[PDB]
RNA sequence: CUCGAUGUUGGAUCAGGACAUCCCGAUGGUGCAGCCGCUAUUAAAGGUUCGUUUGUUCAACGAUUAAAGUCCUACGUGAUCUGAGUUCAGACCGGAGUAAUCCAGGUCGGUUUCUAUCUACUUUCAAAUUCCUCCCUGUACGAAAGGACAAGAGAAAUAAGGCCUACUUCACAAAGCGCCUUCCCCCGUAAAUGAUAUCAUCUCAACUUAGUAUUAUACCCACACCCACCCAAGAACAGGGUUUGU
RNA sequence: GCUACCUAAGAACAGCUAAAAGAGCACACCCGUCUAUGUAGCAAAAUAGUGGGAAGAUUUAUAGGUAGAGGCGACAAACCUA
């Protein structure tokens, strides 16, 4: 769905991602050996000419039965070790993510809604 | 009388006997599961066992703008804007995870396939998610909702304006120029219409599928 | 010396009581084979580690999905067995082989379309011409008499089955659909080389490789899928449900067999030997058989709980 | 690749072919019997044969006229199709047309068909007969028949 | 690419001698009971069927001078009348197209 | 050798081969505790990324990867493609020359034909590789820091072969962006018993074990109804069906 | 009788903007930017689309003039009957 060279939303409320930018934040790196990027998966963009990871939480690209899709590509940033940029996230965001609290417990604990 | 739309098979040369026997699965999950009359433009709210969820069980509510597939794996389309964030969920009839389906509000539209509401303006496809039910009367004409929706600025995901979508739900008057109109009229193709041998009737496929039911509710 | 067929001398009269008399003969030899058991059957050896029985004949319906308790989706191919019976027993010496062969066949064709020699076969054996013929390498206790029928409950839920059919026939294909090749570029220039092959050797060798990829005939051959577990039988209509897709169009003939692969060895002590005798059967099957882990269609909604 | 493909690609393009049908079948309906080449006369039949419905419709359903308006490109055929080919078949669910390979086209050489419309005015077609049933083998056959019916009462 | 060798009368006799080139007898051709011409089994009889379309022309120019112009097709049926009859009760209501002609034998009444 | 012509860089397409091995496998040594490394023996089945600038091969840099191998094949491959460069005719700059013109320099522009006669080839039908997660385990190891292997479980990517239930492009069907299946080994050494040489010694001593496949099995397999019609079969031919020949 | 330049006497240039125009948009008309096709071709230089100009140093019909040690040239060593 998010491959090099898209443009994602950040969802989340961090300055880095709300902060006014001549740029539009883009993918540049998808951590998959496929270099195609779904929901759960981590992503490097280039964001006010800066790197950082983020994690995608929703794409336009239809997905499996049952699965919410969204009519933006929305992204959240995270730290290396996986930790939240932001503090909220108002965007709903897929409850499939769930299944990886066990690493993704942090972000998760900041979103308000779920779909 | 209203046939849900999976159970008239498309014009091919299957089996017919595959049809009978995937008939007999739909019919005995209807049985378990209440699937009501709905169509495309309708509200309904879908209530499903998700693994993940809190409380195992998930809600959603959005308008029907697609009804697409046959047999078992039939599906429809819910559509909503939640917290500004357009959503869309594609749910299986028959998948045996659908606690509940719940026709908030029945309503047919002028088009059916909705899918043109994506470029349309977000309050279109806007929905409270604690709307409560409208009661339906018996054996009433089904409402026809002529609502016609105001587009986006062009581009739009798919050429709506175009003679083959046969769209009629939209302001095109407000949206596009009287030479926009005649340059999509160039894709017009009057003689489909009238090709006698493209017409695909199922009246008597319809009546047989009828007879399959009645007996299995008598059993 | 001038061609004929089955009416092409028969009066407007003849042809409608040709076409009854024959189709009843048919219906009546199929319904005489009905009790295998009854008519001097074969020794019943029972299963031992090592056995190989035999398979069936199945017609491909269709593709229908089906969801487990644990909530995942799986698409299944239906296979019906439409007269399928034992056509020919080949011994171990006769076969040239080492094991011997037990001839299956399925689906009834018209007597009017086959060559002399294949009507005279069946006219001995007692059955009506068969589409497709298929030979089964079995061992020596698995033989069953020429003539028997073969049913769906041949298989259990849970067995895992290889599926050989013929490949959907795609005719005359170049080298991107046929080998996935990636061709080239649109724009840029190119002068009417889009969907190409490119260069074929090097020039040192003077020559093309045997076996090199080319344009050609693409699919109509036949082609064997493996380790495909069996979810759901239908004993009344003789259905088997088979995991995933099989090779082959809608309406065509596929061999069944039980899964060769090394992790599905000896799993047949459970399974009928040397093959399932509904009349011999002492209590009737189910209409459906289900594996442990199939939704049935009646069954409540799942709840994870 | 052409699996489950039942139109064929003749004249110009999609709009073409419905024209070039278009005008055999308005002939046909004027002149109740044509002849043209075998492939064009076998995709026209089906068209033929589904004009008779519309016209069973009869002239006071909109549809129907829409449609006959359309394919009959000759007004006077109009009521023809609705007060004289259309009460013809009155009695009869299909049919309504036979089609006949001819001999090939002179010029040429393209395979030839004609086609008619069931119970009209014209010289009849030789049309091929089957075997008499007082040849040598369909008297053996009315034998065995005979034979067999005698032993069923019994 | 151009022919780098002349082809010699020998190999092109084996190519153009070969029997797919060859013409294939025909074993569906039989003779018309009707009228002793030769005909194929799954075609009409070329004689026969000229003979139909001889009269099909005769009784069309015969409708064109009922008619008297264009756009001018009847609503009533049509009857082929050969001289020495009169129509029918059946034949009521119908155009009567006359011929100026006995009736052919294999144009049977109805 | 070829100037009565063997078309000249890099790239695209498709790759055949070598092994002097980049990754994956198996071993010896270590200044090898472990985790990482270094070096050597064996191994060519399989794999060996995407981008910014530059015509570039290279190189630099960004982000990755189990790894981003070295070579040969007319510096593989223009009767398959490309023409940015180089290398005609126009022009400008710097420099040389009295000038015409010139420059291992720079710069802008600049026509890439071929209907295949022969050789070869056009389904080597079917055993698959790798990473990660969990677990083992915070265990072995170690002063601590740090931190495995084997076994087992799951989940993926790629490759090969198929398929249309749904989704998607679509709509009697063909497709991917969707779904389904995928199964053996490989030899370097490590060890016993035991002579020549009455100890010892894994042995181009007789011999024993790790240690091996007659690669297994699978697929295919009956064929003067056949004029004609239909087809999921197809360029033609062939093939399947007609018990669907008004 | 092509083409370069010239001489005599002719012809054509919608619509819109500005109203002043070797001005702009844009037909006819003239030219030939870029790509594809074509390459014994429809064509010994074309076709399709896309383009420059289009009241001017414009385009164009007719007749005449300049001739090879030459002519003519808004110099491309252009053009002077493929
Ligand atoms: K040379
Ligand atoms: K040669
Ligand atoms: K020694
Ligand atoms: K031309
Ligand atoms: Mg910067
Ligand atoms: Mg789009
Ligand atoms: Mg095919
Ligand atoms: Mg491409
Ligand atoms: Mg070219
Ligand atoms: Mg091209
Ligand atoms: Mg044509
Ligand atoms: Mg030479
Ligand atoms: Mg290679
Ligand atoms: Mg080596
Ligand atoms: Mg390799
Ligand atoms: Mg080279
Ligand atoms: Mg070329
Ligand atoms: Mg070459
Ligand atoms: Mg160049
Ligand atoms: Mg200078
Ligand atoms: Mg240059
Ligand atoms: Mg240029
Ligand atoms: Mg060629
Ligand atoms: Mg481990
Ligand atoms: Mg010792
Ligand atoms: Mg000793
Ligand atoms: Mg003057
Ligand atoms: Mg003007
Ligand atoms: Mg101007
Ligand atoms: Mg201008
Ligand atoms: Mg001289
Ligand atoms: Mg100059
Ligand atoms: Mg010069
Ligand atoms: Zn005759």
């Amino acid at each position: 769905a998010i491959q090099k060279m898209t443009r994602v939303r950040v969802v989340d409320n961090s300055a880095l991602g709300n902060s006014p930018y001549h740029r539009a934040p883009r993918c540049i790196h998808v951590y998959k050996k496929n270099g195609v990027g779904k929901v759960g998966d981590q992503i490097l963009l280039a964001i006010k000419g800066q790197k950082k990871k983020a994690l995608i939480v929703g794409h336009c690209m239809p997905g499996p039965r049952m699965t919410p899709r969204f009519d933006s590509n929305n992204v959240v940033l995270i730290e290396d070790n996986g930790n939240p940029v932001g503090t909220r996230i108002k965007t709903p965001i897929p409850t499939s993510l769930r299944k990886r609290e066990g690493e993704y417990s942090k972000v998760l604990a900041i979103a308000q809604n779920f779909v | 009388r209203f046939l849900s739309p999976e159970f008239i098979p498309r014009r091919g040369r299957t089996d017919p006997l595959k049809f009978q026997i995937e008939r007999k699965d739909m019919l005995e999950r209807r049985k378990v599961l209440h699937i009501p009359e709905f169509y495309v433009g309708s509200i309904l709210r879908v209530t499903t066992a998700d693994p993940y969820a809190s409380g195992k069980i998930s809600q959603f509510l959005g308008i029907c703008i697609q009804r697409s597939g046959r047999g078992l794996g039939a599906t429809f389309i819910l559509r909503n804007v939640i917290e500004g964030q357009g959503v869309e969920i594609c749910f299986e009839l028959y998948n045996p995870r659908v606690q509940e389906i719940q026709v908030v509000k029945l309503e047919k539209r002028l088009d059916d396939s909705l899918l043109y509401l994506r470029d349309a303006l977000p309050e279109y496809s806007t929905f409270d998610v604690n709307m409560k039910p409208v009661v339906q009367e018996p054996n009433q004409k089904v409402p026809v909702n002529e609502l016609k929706v105001k587009m986006k600025p062009k581009p739009w995901s798919k050429r709506w304006e175009r003679p083959n979508f046969n769209i009629k739900g939209i302001r095109f008057d407000l949206c596009l120029t009287e030479q926009q109109m005649k340059e999509a009229q160039k894709w017009n193709q009057p003689w489909l219409e009238f090709d006698m041998m493209r017409e695909y009737d199922t009246s008597k496929i319809e009546a047989a599928i009828w007879k399959e039911i009645e007996a299995s509710k008598r059993s | 010396k001038s061609g004929t067929w089955w009416d092409e001398h028969l009066s407007e009269e003849n042809v409608p009581f040709i076409k009854q008399l024959v189709s009843d003969e048919d219906k009546a030899q199929l319904a005489s084979k009905l009790c295998p058991l009854k008519d001097e059957p074969w020794p019943i050896h029972p299963w031992e580690p090592g056995s190989f029985r035999v398979g069936l004949i199945a017609l491909k319906l269709g593709m229908m999905p089906l969801w487990t308790k644990d909530g995942q989706k799986h698409v299944v191919t239906l296979l019906q067995v439409q007269d399928c019976h034992v056509l020919k027993y080949t011994s171990k010496e006769n076969c040239n082989g080492k094991m011997a062969t037990l001839s299956v066949g399925g689906k009834t064709v018209s007597r009017f379309r086959k060559a002399t020699s294949i009507l005279e076969f069946y006219r001995e054996l007692g059955l009506p011409p068969k589409q497709t013929v298929k030979i089964f390498n079995i061992t020596d206790n698995a033989a069953i008499k020429p003539g028997t029928p073969l049913y769906a409950a041949h298989f259990r839920p849970g067995q895992y089955v290889d599926v050989t059919a013929k490949t959907i026939g795609k005719g005359f294909q170049g080298v991107m659909k046929r080998w996935g090749f990636k061709g080239q570029p649109a724009t840029h220039g190119q002068t009417k080389t889009h969907r190409r092959p490119g260069a074929v050797a090097t020039g040192d060798i003077g020559r093309v490789w045997p076996g090199t990829k080319m344009p050609g005939k693409m699919g109509n051959i036949y082609r064997t899928e493996y380790g495909l577990k069996v979810w759901r039988i239908n004993t009344k209509h003789n259905i088997i449900y088979v995991n995933g897709s099989v090779p082959g169009h809608k309406n065509c003939l596929v061999k069944v067999k039980d899964s060769k692969l090394p992790a599905y060895k000896d799993l047949g002590k459970n399974l009928p030997f040397p093959t399932y005798f509904p009349d011999g059967d002492e209590e009737e099957l189910p209409e459906d058989l289900y594996d442990e882990n199939v939704c049935q269609p009646g069954a409540p909604s799942i709840t994870f709980a | 690749i052409s699996h489950g493909r039942v139109f064929r690609r003749m004249g110009l393009g999609p709009e073409s072919r419905i024209h070039l049908l278009r005008n055999l079948l308005t002939g046909l309906v004027r002149h109740e019997r044509i002849e043209a080449p075998w492939a064009r006369v076998d995709e026209m039949r089906g068209y033929a044969e589904k004009l008779i419905d519309y016209g069973k419709l009869g002239d006071t359903n909109e549809r129907a006229m829409r449609m006959a308006d359309f394919w009959l490109t000759e007004k006077d055929l109009i009521p023809k199709l609705f007060q004289v080919l259309a009460p013809r078949y009155k009695d009869q669910t299909g049919g309504y047309t036979r089609m006949l390979q001819i001999p090939n086209r002179s010029l040429d050489r393209a395979k030839m068909a004609v086609i008619e419309y069931k119970g009209n005015c014209l010289p009849p077609l030789p049309l091929p007969r089957r075997d008499s049933h007082l040849t040598l083998l369909n008297q053996l056959l009315q034998g065995l028949r005979q034979d067999l019916r005698q032993s069923q009462e019994a | 690419a151009a022919p780098k060798n002349r082809r010699t009368i020998e190999v092109n006799r084996c190519r153009r001698r070969n029997p797919q080139k060859l013409i294939k007898v025909k074993n569906n051709i039989d003779v018309c009971p009707e009228c002793g011409h030769l005909k194929q089994k799954h075609v009409l009889c070329a004689y026969c069927y000229e003979k139909v379309c001889k009269e099909t022309a005769e009784i069309r120019r015969q409708i064109g001078k009922q008619e008297g112009g264009p756009f001018k097709a009847p609503t009533i049926e049509t009857v082929v009348l050969y001289t020495g009859e009169t129509p029918s009760e059946q034949d009521q209501g119908k155009r009567i197209i006359e011929r100026d002609r006995k009736r052919p034998s294999w144009f049977t009444q109805n």
